């Protein structure tokens, strides 16, 4: 009972973490008030 | 504890005997226990 044992320590050392390409490459965001999404592309291409 | 002073890094004491044959005495008094927050941060690398 006269066992207190008081600590300090809640050391986390848990993680390794920045994924860096939604703000390398994704740096523009766009919500929707569609359901659905369109995303097209015309290629040029001549002889 | 007389003091209440027990908890603490050192510990001072000066105090002398009584009697015919008289003599003095320093004392100091402590209780190390280091540690590290991250027991795992560090590597030890024996080299050979």
């Amino acid at each position: 009972m006269y066992t207190t044992a008081q600590l300090l320590a809640a050391n986390e050392q848990k993680f390794k973490f920045d994924p860096l390409f939604l703000r390398l490459f994704f740096r523009e965001s766009y919500p929707f008030t569609t359901e659905k999404v369109y995303l097209s592309q015309i290629p040029g291409l001549v002889n | 504890q007389r003091e209440g002073i027990n908890a603490s890094a050192r510990y001072p004491k000066n105090w002398v005997t009584t009697g015919d044959p008289a003599r003095e005495f320093t004392m100091i008094q402590s209780a190390p226990l280091m540690l590290l927050a991250d027991p795992d941060e560090f590597v030890s690398v024996q080299l050979a």
